[PDB]
């Protein structure tokens, strides 16, 4: 079995931050469009 | 023309001349030879005066009778091949063959010998060896005799196969270097069934036939030549031959092919152009189904996984899977199917390494790739989505992290994945993403970006960006970052760049057109195709 | 028409509103022409 | 033209309505010019073919040289042209009429 | 059930392939006339909670003339498609530069969803289709004559030749099943070919309105 370190790297933290920011932007955009 | 007649007692022209030379009265000897030794039938002797009377000599109807008896013999033996007791009649045909092997050298009866040899399922080995010694006898022999000959003749079989392999290479390099830079028609555009129906593949399927040893030896020759020349087309030819034999239901070959399930599944994935989860699990089970002591089979598996069609299908499936993960916002470590696809593609890449190194075990895959490089691709896609939302919300993120560049320039796996991601984002006609990842395209590991396949694919994808090719700055950046890095050095990159320029010459501005025509001037030490492209561009531009 | 073993080509409906809703405006025109021809030529008469 | 007819007319209904009664005109010509349908005649088949081809030009419904107009004219007189070519054949003009 | 539902899905897929082929989209010959057996062997032959579950047979097809123009064909699982599903399909279409979709619903989609669908028309073109209407191909019915969609150039040529304004042509409404089958919009003229028992062949024209 390959060794997969669960520890978050800078790449994974950046990906999670971009995920969250995209979530906020999508929610704001959908709120604007729904009006 | 009449050699070998003396063995059976039928005098030929040599002895006839040698006898008439020292005979004073040839007439009586000739008469006794044509009557007694010839057709001893009173009816023919009575017919002779009438045929003299017509003025048509005995020559013509004697020749007609000889030819019709030859035809009757061949047709009768053709019926004999399917009537009577099999073994007894086969032995009778063998007896006829051993009688007529003395007359095989005389062409007026040689078709009888070749027809008998064709009808007999197994010609005696000495006769086969004597036939192989002469080119005319070999070529005149039917496919059955060729099959019997090739089973024991390693060098002859390889030599006969070689021109077909050369023709396959020639047509493959004519397709990879074709001026039709269209999306609907690329190197992988035809379906696998159509490609296996090509002249070379069908000829190979016919000539290999239903012989296990011949098929195995063809496979081994393909493996050796692929190892020698590093030419990926030979793995494709092996897969095509096996799949064509499977389509024609050659059980003796499908049974002896251990990768039959795996190769059939890969062919199905290529035909459907997407490796689904079910087929991926099937492939994983087949790969893990190789028991201990049979690691050599793994090598064959790897050779199938290095197929350019399979490589392209797996790469596209992995890219789309990563995009689906981004849509699911899933970290790459969390997808076992992604890991399976990465393992499959790494095995395809390392097929040659495993074949040469003889260590029949799957190469280890370092985890920094999945943990860091793939999150960069996901982050680039998320940045694209964020910019799109901001456009819909009340500049473009083009910053390139150093980790992504390092992994693209050092990891062959990351190199290929990023290259196919570039192809995908270019297919969307997205200039901004292309220019963002162009600094990554500047340097790549293994020079896989400089391969013929990837250059052709990139030209086909960029064919949709004529409007952006109307911009001088975009063309300059694209050529400097990727093309001018290897086109002055590599002939293939130069040829593909000139193909792209020729296909998109009128969109390019005159200044950048002159820049491309001048900086990419053909050299004498390069191939003639580059000069032909330059001449074509010169003719068409004015 | 969706039923299996039922011919989806030669199956008519004898009703023009439903044919208009299902098949179209040219199909309803053809069906109306056929219905008129039948109802006029049933008695044996002929109209151009 | 036979294939086209079998496409347009299912159920094998060979009764149609057309302007000119070609058979009756042929009969009238036979009676007017005293054909005597027993001796060989003087009528080159190429004359029949050329006459039919030139006659098809004159019978016009849609007037114009536009490709659209040409197609409309060809469609309008399609059935009559098929009937005329099936009646004024080279063989029939020499074996039956 | 499973076998009858498999047959229904295969028939619907064949109808959709024929529809895409008629609109000029690049459809391979094999998938156009694929019988039931290869469909069973390709998708799983167990639609009820199995391998050929929906959103797996959705198809993306590129136009033959221009590879840059494509269409999605979606098969939502829910019988009554609501605003959430159409919104997520629109969001999926957002990531691509193609704005043509074809939704195959199983029952009447909600009125709010229809309002959103007709609102997003100028940027995102998409049409609904009840699965009942796709169990057959109405174009093969004998009552339906030949329909051809004409380019704007030949429409102008027609209007110039007959010297008539476009409002003088016979009309066809956008809700016509054939019009929805061909995906034609208002202001577009359709040539119709019929076999005429008096002339041999009649070509008429209909304006979408």
């Amino acid at each position: 079995m390959l060794v997969i370190p669960p520890g978050l790297s800078e790449e994974e933290e950046a990906l999670q931050k971009k995920f969250n920011k995209l979530k906020k932007k999508k929610k704001a955009l959908l709120a604007l469009k729904k009006q | 023309m009449f050699a070998g007649l003396q063995d059976l007692g039928v005098a030929n022209g040599e002895d006839l001349k040698e006898t008439l030379t020292n005979c004073t009265e040839p007439l009586k000897a000739i008469e006794q030879f044509q009557t007694e030794n010839g057709v001893l039938l009173p009816s023919l002797q009575s017919a002779l005066p009438f045929l003299d009377l017509h003025g048509t000599p005995r020559l013509e109807f004697h020749q007609s009778v000889f030819d019709e008896l030859r035809d009757k013999l061949l047709e009768r033996v053709s019926a004999i091949a399917s009537e009577g007791k099999a073994e007894e009649r086969y032995k009778k045909l063998e007896d006829l063959l051993e009688k007529s092997f003395s007359l095989v050298k005389m062409p007026s009866l040689q078709p009888v010998v070749m027809c008998v040899m064709k009808h007999l399922p197994k010609v005696p080995e000495k006769k086969l060896k004597l036939v192989m010694a002469d080119k005319e006898l070999y070529r005149a022999c039917a496919v059955e005799v060729k099959r019997q000959i090739w089973q024991d003749n390693q060098a002859l079989f390889g030599d006969e196969v070689s021109p077909l392999l050369k023709q396959y290479i020639l047509e493959k390099e004519s397709a990879l270097f074709s001026t039709e830079l269209s999306v609907l028609h690329n190197f992988f555009s035809p379906s696998p069934k159509t490609r296996r129906q090509g002249e070379v593949v069908q000829r190979l399927t016919r000539m290999v036939g239903k012989n296990v040893k011949l098929y195995d030896m063809v496979l081994q020759f393909l493996r050796t030549l692929f190892l020698r020349t590093r030419n990926v087309h030979y793995c494709t030819l092996r897969a095509e031959l096996l799949m064509s034999l499977h389509d024609l239901d050659v059980g003796e070959i499908c049974t002896v092919d251990p990768c039959h399930k795996f190769t059939w599944c890969l062919d199905a994935c290529i035909r459907e152009r997407f490796v689904d989860s079910k087929r991926a699990r099937e492939l994983q089970g087949f790969l893990d189904g190789v028991k201990k002591g049979q690691e050599q089979v793994l090598g064959d598996l790897s050779m199938i996984l290095c197929d350019p069609f399979a490589i392209n299908t797996l790469a596209l499936s992995t890219v789309r899977h990563l995009q689906e993960l981004v849509g699911q916002e899933t970290l790459p470590r969390d997808s076992p199917d992604l890991l399976l696809l990465l393992r499959l593609l790494a095995l395809g890449q390392g097929a040659w390494d495993m074949i040469d190194s003889q260590v029949f075990k799957e190469p280890k895959m370092e985890v920094e790739l999945i943990t860091r490089f793939l999150p960069m691709l996901m982050s680039f896609l998320v940045d694209d989505y964020t910019f799109n939302v901001d456009q819909k919300l009340p500049s473009y993120p083009n910053t390139l992290p150093e980790s992504f560049t390092k992994f693209l320039q050092e990891q062959r796996m990351a190199c290929e994945v990023g290259l196919y991601y570039v192809l995908h984002i270019t297919k969307q006609r997205n200039k901004n993403a292309l220019l963002r990842l162009l600094p990554g395209l500047v340097e790549t590991f293994g020079d896989l970006a400089f391969g013929d396949i990837f250059l052709h694919l990139l030209t086909g994808n960029l064919a949709l960006l004529a409007d952006e090719f109307a911009l001088e700055d975009f063309c300059s950046s694209l050529f400097d970052g990727f093309f001018l890095t290897a086109s002055p050095r590599k002939e293939n990159v130069h040829r593909h760049a000139l193909r792209l320029l020729i296909h998109l010459h009128p969109r390019v501005a005159p200044s950048k057109l002159e820049a491309l025509q001048k900086a990419l001037e053909p050299t004498g030490q390069s191939g003639e195709a580059v000069k032909e492209l330059y001449s074509q561009l010169g003719e068409k531009l004015e | 028409l969706s039923e299996k073993d039922v011919d989806p080509v030669r199956t008519t409906s004898n009703d023009i509103v439903e044919i208009f809703t299902v098949l179209g405006i040219e199909a309803v025109r053809k069906a109306l022409e056929r219905e008129l021809y039948h109802v006029i030529s049933f008695d044996g008469s002929y109209v151009n | 033209d036979r294939e086209v007819l079998r496409v347009i007319f299912p159920t094998g209904d060979s009764k149609v309505v057309l302007p000119c009664n070609l058979l009756r005109m042929i009969w009238n010509a036979q009676k007017i010019f005293h054909i005597n349908p027993r001796l060989p005649s003087d009528l080159h088949p190429i004359k029949v073919v050329e006459g039919v081809k030139e006659l098809s030009k004159k019978l016009v419904i849609v007037n114009g040289d536009d490709p659209l107009s040409r197609q409309a004219q060809e469609n309008a007189t399609l059935l009559f042209n098929i009937h005329l070519r099936s009646t004024l054949c080279s063989r029939r003009m020499a074996e039956e009429f | 059930d499973d076998e009858e539902e498999t047959y229904r899905l295969w028939k619907i897929r064949k109808t959709i392939m024929q529809l895409c082929h008629d609109r000029g989209y690049l459809v391979t010959q094999d998938e156009l006339d694929q019988t039931l057996e290869e469909f069973k062997a390709q998708f799983g032959d167990k639609p009820s909670e199995g391998r050929p579950r929906r959103t797996d047979l959705t198809v993306l097809v590129a136009h033959n003339d221009d590879p840059t123009d494509q269409m999605f064909v979606f098969f939502p699982e829910e019988p009554k498609v609501g605003i959430k599903t159409i919104k997520v399909y629109c969001q999926r279409m957002q990531e691509e530069n193609i704005t043509r979709a074809l939704i195959v619903v199983q029952q009447g989609m909600t009125p709010s969803a229809k309002q959103s669908l007709v609102d997003m028309a100028p940027k995102y073109i998409l049409e609904q289709f009840l699965q009942q209407e796709l169990l057959i191909n109405i174009t093969e019915h004998e009552l339906v004559p030949e329909h051809v969609v004409m380019t704007k150039e030949e429409v102008t040529e027609l209007l110039a030749r007959y010297k008539l304004r476009e409002n003088q042509l016979p009309r066809i409404q956008a809700g016509d099943p054939v019009a929805r089958y061909f995906g034609i919009k208002r202001g577009q003229v359709v040539k119709i070919i019929r076999p005429s028992e008096t002339a041999g062949r009649y070509i008429t024209y209909r304006l979408v309105q």
